[PDB]
DNA sequence: TATCTGGCCTGTCTTA
DNA sequence: GGTTTTTGTCTGGCTTCACACTTGATTTGCATCACTGTGTAAGACAGGCCAGAT
DNA sequence: CACAGTGATGCAAATCAAGTGTGAAGCCAGACAAAAACC
């Protein structure tokens, strides 16, 4: 668990809060740049490689059959197993919410340069309204694949939305959304266990269950210390979703999750309170039928991280987190660190 | 005892010295004036004064025998405060000193001026929209609103680094119209129309937007805001009425680029280049504006309800901001025109024959083409197909030309031709950076000697105004050996000065008909001169603004009648008011600076308040 | 004030005239003439000594329509007369003791708009 | 051979 | 002292004016708050480096 | 221990406006005399 400072190249400005990282065969890539793509990199997707604590962001190109998705902030991101990535919702540089979903897949890797395929997936049925700050995960039940989507935020509906509060945001209804990528349909489920709206939580997916951790509820304005298990059954008939509360849940919004080994993940970062950052880290051990959350040794944070009001980060993939804190202003706007496990 | 001066003596004492003249006066009054000693002394004194050229004392005594009280109505004190740039704190010093030395309250105290302001600011007058505006509150008492418009600021969200205050767009327009009511009535009358006539008036509004640098951040707690501002403003440009099958020009702004009539609508501390914050703040303004295109404002003017239809023209934008907000590429791109699809290379070979094809609507389509890539093309082919529209527009602008920045770019270009004509680059192709620096130094020193210009780091309106003259070419020719090229420079500048009035005057048709007539002809020979006798600079390339100026000026002039009046120069001039008002007319704290400047800037723009300063000029 | 010898003379003469002629209104300009002739060496000594006594005395001395309460008040004025500062005290007490003042305030409400315009 | 002053360079320190 | 001019007194009644209280509502005066700008370039001195001098 | 602002706030202080009759202050009238400055 070693904290390490990182330097950045000419295009350090691209990196903003709400950015995303995707892992394709150990090569990390970057998505969600600040501002619209420029002639330097039209796709907005970057090869993100740190070599000896120096990070270079290099442009990647798309396939001929690809969509040019806009940069998205706070989308729900998921990894699908042939390896591909799902992006749903998020904010565009124009502050719109996109209802679209995109699939990112490696098209070609000749001479250690990667061409990506970005295809838009049409979705019919009970489509979730456009959202940010929400989780999407893929579950496996009885040799069947299903997508789960929960929580988040959006703007008020057109009937009630007014220009004076044009930007006001509210939690989406806490309906669990099954989304089958094979057919392009989505099914909504209302559950008694899930009464409040929730955003900026952590999602961990094992087999047919997805655990919901922390998050923030806008109406209540509380960061609840609760854990929710959501099991999905895929029989020949219509799937059924059952939820269970399991006490001993962490209280944190905006936390970052990384997988150290199979079945053990680390949760770091995020906020305990609006003005209080969560400096502790928690270890999750998963059982086929059980989940374990254990306090672990806190890292050796620097005085910058300790006294920052805000921090943001994403998972790089091989148990290493890329963290960012607001930096000095005339210099570079943000200071970046890498935390290994 | 030497006789004292008469004025020093006590009443009893002055009576005794004048009792001999007093009795003599009583006679004259009984004999000649019916015994009115009062009236005959009053007249003898008033006449003694004017005899010694002391009219002011006589005139005041007149006003005090009449006895009429002197005082200024608060709304007039307001006008004097707002328009002479006095701060309330300073005005208070004047008011207090006048009341104590004259014993009379000539100027009103600040609470009443603060009450007279209420009429002039948005939210005071009632109105309604038929049909009601989409997604807009129907409340009519909405004044200064938070410019973040409920932007989420919890530590989970995106970081909020700006402060912003605004008016609701419609609520502001209403207050502008009510400010103009006397000028609309008088405008009908002078068109021989009914004062009470209430038909469907049409208001054409110029929309302007600007980023500023070098806005110092204040100390004290608040968001750590950037050291920049953005300003959204509107100018009421003309109002016509439909009387029969005629459109009658009830009102047209006499001074379309004056700070007096650029009305502030949105002040924010933020960076125009930061797209995420810019769209967050202005999107509420654009949504209010989209709604107003589809409704008719009924509002009560002079007792009689009137209806207003609105046309919004966004022309007070410099090229960089236009490209930003209509999804176009940056000004270095090969797609140089924001008005057409031509390419930087094409604009150098053809020069003149290009029509206006881009539009806010087209750009929205093209972005969607860009985003969706429906012919599964390569990025080069995709970009070629959408002509560089690779981001989603969020603001509708007129495809035009800003006369201010056009004037500036062009002069900046000529300044460069001047340098390269001094190094004889037409004859010698390669020159060192040092050899180039001295060309500029030569020309700089000479513009000082012959034209009284000092060198400036960045090109200026007034510099451009003063540089683009035939006299300056004279100056510059004193440094160039070849007179074959004195000829070329003289022609180039003759053609440009034949062209300039078209795109700068308010009404070329009336003001320079022959210049308008000949534009297509003159712009051709200008283009040919660049292509032949200036090959070294203009083979394969041209500047964005040379293109705009050579290829689209006539079409714009017939589509709209003017280019100069739709320029940014008025809104730029408004920035000067921003800097001054931020220092000298606002509470000096991060959570009140923006709103205090916005309210007081609005007052400075009120025609009802301006009229009181032309009372002398009845 | 301090009084000269001649002035004391004139005052005493006015006293004599008033006791001799009670129903009589003296003219001023004629009285100064006759008094001046009487003044113009032993008669005057009494007045002369009196004047210094006066000097000593001088030393010692040197060292928009109306409020609803107004509308109510004006009408109750005649009754109080039947029963200014005193009247106002009574008016205020009785008004304080009194839905009683709702009508007067309604009249004032109609008047307030008229003042504003 | 075996040193050796002088400019030269950069970089910090002091006041603006 | 003789002489010159400011300030009076003597009286009845002329006018104009401020005052007399109370009540509720406006209109003025004033202190309060946290922050503004004007302070905003160049020389002294040390220590390393290497070529041409001793 | 720099210092004169920068505008909105909100609470104290002043002001208003009505009823009428008190006393107080200045004034007029002719004639003459205190004081207070100059030859
Ligand atoms: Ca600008
Ligand atoms: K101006
Ligand atoms: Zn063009």
């Amino acid at each position: 668990v070693s904290l390490q400072m990182v330097t950045v190249g000419h295009n350090i400005a691209l990196i903003q809060p709400g950015f995303s990282l995707m892992n394709f065969d150990g090569q990390v890539f970057f998505f969600g740049q600040k501002g619209w793509p420029k002639r330097s990199c039209p796709t907005g997707v970057f090869h993100f490689d740190i070599k000896q604590n120096h990070l270079k962001l290099k442009p990647a190109i798309f396939s001929k059959d690809s969509c040019y998705l806009p940069p998205l902030r706070y989308p729900a991101t998921c990894s699908y197993k042939k390896h591909q990535y799902i992006i749903h919702g998020g904010k565009t540089p124009n502050n719109e919410l996109s209802d679209k979903i995109y699939i990112m897949s490696v098209a070609c890797k000749n001479n250690k340069k990667v061409t990506f395929r970005c295809t838009e997936k049409d979705l019919v049925g009970d489509v979730p309204e456009p959202r940010y700050g929400h989780s999407i995960d893929v579950v496996y039940s009885r040799g069947k694949s299903m997508g789960v989507l929960f929580g988040g935020r959006s703007y008020m509906p057109s009937t009630q939305r007014t220009t004076e509060k044009w930007n006001s945001v509210a939690d989406c209804l806490p309906h669990v959304f099954l989304i089958d990528f094979e057919f392009g349909c989505a099914t909504s489920y209302i559950l008694p266990e899930l009464q409040d709206g929730l955003s900026f939580h952590v999602s961990i997916a094992r087999n047919d269950t997805v655990y919901i951790l922390g998050g923030h509820s806008l109406a209540s304005n509380i960061r609840p210390a609760n854990l929710y298990r959501i099991r999905v059954d895929l029989p020949l008939g219509t799937p059924a979703v059952n939820c269970t509360v399991l006490p001993g849940g962490i209280s944190v919004s905006s936390a970052i999750l990384t997988q150290t080994n199979n079945d053990e993940f680390v949760i770091v970062g995020g906020y305990q309170l609006e003005n209080q950052k969560r400096m502790v880290c928690s270890l999750v051990s998963l059982g086929d039928n059980t989940i374990e959350i254990s306090e672990m040794e806190t890292p050796d944070w620097t005085s910058d991280i300790k006294h920052s009001k805000i921090w943001f980060g994403s998972n790089m993939g091989n148990g290493t987190i890329f963290l960012g804190i607001p930096g000095d202003n005339k210099s570079e706007a943000f200071y970046f660190y890498t935390l290994r496990c | 005892r030497p006789r004292q001066h008469l004025l020093s003596l006590t009443r009893r004492a002055q009576k005794h010295r004048l009792r001999e003249l007093k009795i003599q006066v009583k006679e004259f009054a009984d004999k000649e004036e019916g015994g009115d000693v009062k009236a005959v002394c009053l007249t003898l004194f008033l006449l003694a004064l004017r005899a010694r050229n002391e009219h002011r004392q006589a005139d005041e005594l007149e006003a005090i025998m009449q006895g009429r009280g002197s005082g200024l109505q608060p709304a007039v004190c307001l006008a004097i405060r707002v328009n002479t740039f006095l701060s309330c704190s300073q005005y208070h010093k004047m008011y207090r000193t006048v009341k104590a030395i004259t014993g009379r309250q000539i100027f009103q105290p600040l609470h009443a001026l603060r009450n007279a302001e209420k009429v002039l600011l948005p939210g005071y007058h009632p109105f309604e929209w038929q049909p009601p505006l989409k997604n807009v509150s129907s409340r009519t008492d909405v004044g200064i609103i938070d410019g973040l418009s409920g932007l989420a600021s919890s530590v989970d969200e995106y970081p909020v680094d700006t402060i912003a205050k605004r008016f609701r767009y419609d609520s502001a327009l209403v207050s502008a119209l009510m400010d103009m009511e006397e000028d609309i009535l008088e405008g009908m009358r002078s068109q021989d129309l009914d004062d009470y006539l209430n038909g469907p008036f049409t208001v054409v509004v110029k929309e302007s937007c600007d980023g500023m640098g070098d806005v110092s951040e204040k100390h004290g707690s608040g968001p750590a805001v950037p050291e920049k501002a953005v300003r959204f403003s509107f100018t009421v440009m003309r109002i016509t009425i439909e009387h029969g099958s005629q459109n009658v020009k009830v009102f047209e702004e006499p001074k379309p680029n004056s700070e007096l009539c650029c009305k502030p609508l949105c002040l924010m501390l933020a960076d125009e280049s930061d797209h995420e914050t810019l769209t967050a703040i202005l999107s509420p303004l654009i949504a209010e504006r989209e709604a107003m295109k589809s409704s008719e404002l009924t509002l009560e003017m002079g007792g009689i309800p009137r209806t207003f239809k609105f046309i919004f023209r966004g022309t007070g934008y410099d090229e960089k901001l236009v490209r930003e907000v209509e999804g176009l590429e940056a000004s270095g791109s090969v797609y140089i025109c924001t008005l057409c699809d031509t390419t930087r290379l094409e604009a150098s070979q053809n020069l003149v024959f290009h029509s206006i094809t881009r539009s806010h609507a087209e750009n929205l389509q093209r972005y969607e083409v860009w985003r969706s890539n429906p012919y599964h093309e390569s990025v080069e082919e995709l970009r070629d197909r959408v002509k560089g529209v690779s981001a989603k527009p969020f603001i509708e602008t007129v495809p035009s030309i800003d006369a201010l920045h056009c004037d500036i770019g062009n002069a900046a270009e000529f300044y460069k031709i001047f340098q390269l004509e001094i190094g004889e680059v037409y004859k010698h192709p390669n020159a060192s950076k040092e050899e180039r620096k001295r060309w500029q130094a030569t020309l700089d020193k000479h513009l000082r000697k012959r034209m009284n210009l000092k060198p400036i780091m960045r090109m200026n309106g007034n510099f451009a105004r003063k540089l683009m003259t035939q006299e300056t070419v004279d100056a510059v020719c004193e440094l160039i050996p070849s007179e074959e090229r004195h000829e070329a420079l003289r022609e180039l500048m003759d053609l440009y000065l034949k062209m300039k009035p078209v795109w700068r005057s308010s009404c070329p048709a009336k003001e320079c008909p022959e210049s308008l007539c000949q534009y297509s002809f003159n712009s051709q020979r200008f283009a040919e001169l660049l292509s032949t006798k200036f090959k070294y600079r203009y083979e394969g390339k041209i500047t964005n603004y040379f293109h705009k100026t050579l290829a689209h000026v006539p079409e714009i002039i017939e589509r709209d009648g003017s280019i100069g009046a739709w320029a940014s120069e008025g809104n730029e001039s408004g920035n000067k008011l921003f800097r001054r008002f931020r220092k000298m007319n606002a509470r000096q704290s991060k959570c009140y600076e923006m709103e205090d400047v916005l309210k007081h800037h609005w007052l400075y723009t009120s025609k009802y308040l301006q009229k009181f300063m032309n009372a002398h000029n009845a | 004030g301090k009084m000269s010898s001649y002035a004391f003379f004139v005052q005493t003469c006015r006293e004599e005239h008033k006791k001799k002629h009670p129903d009589a209104s003296v003219n001023f300009s004629e009285f100064s003439k006759k008094c001046s002739e009487r003044w113009k060496a032993k008669e005057k000594g009494k007045f002369e000594d009196m004047a210094k006594a006066d000097k000593a005395r001088y030393e010692r001395e040197m060292k928009r329509p109306p409020s609803a309460f107004f509308l109510f008040c004006s009408e109750y004025r005649p009754k109080i007369k039947g029963e200014i500062g005193d009247v106002a005290k009574k008016l205020g007490e009785m008004w304080n003791n009194t839905d009683d003042k709702q009508p007067y305030e309604k009249k004032a409400a109609k008047l307030k708009e008229k003042y504003e315009k």
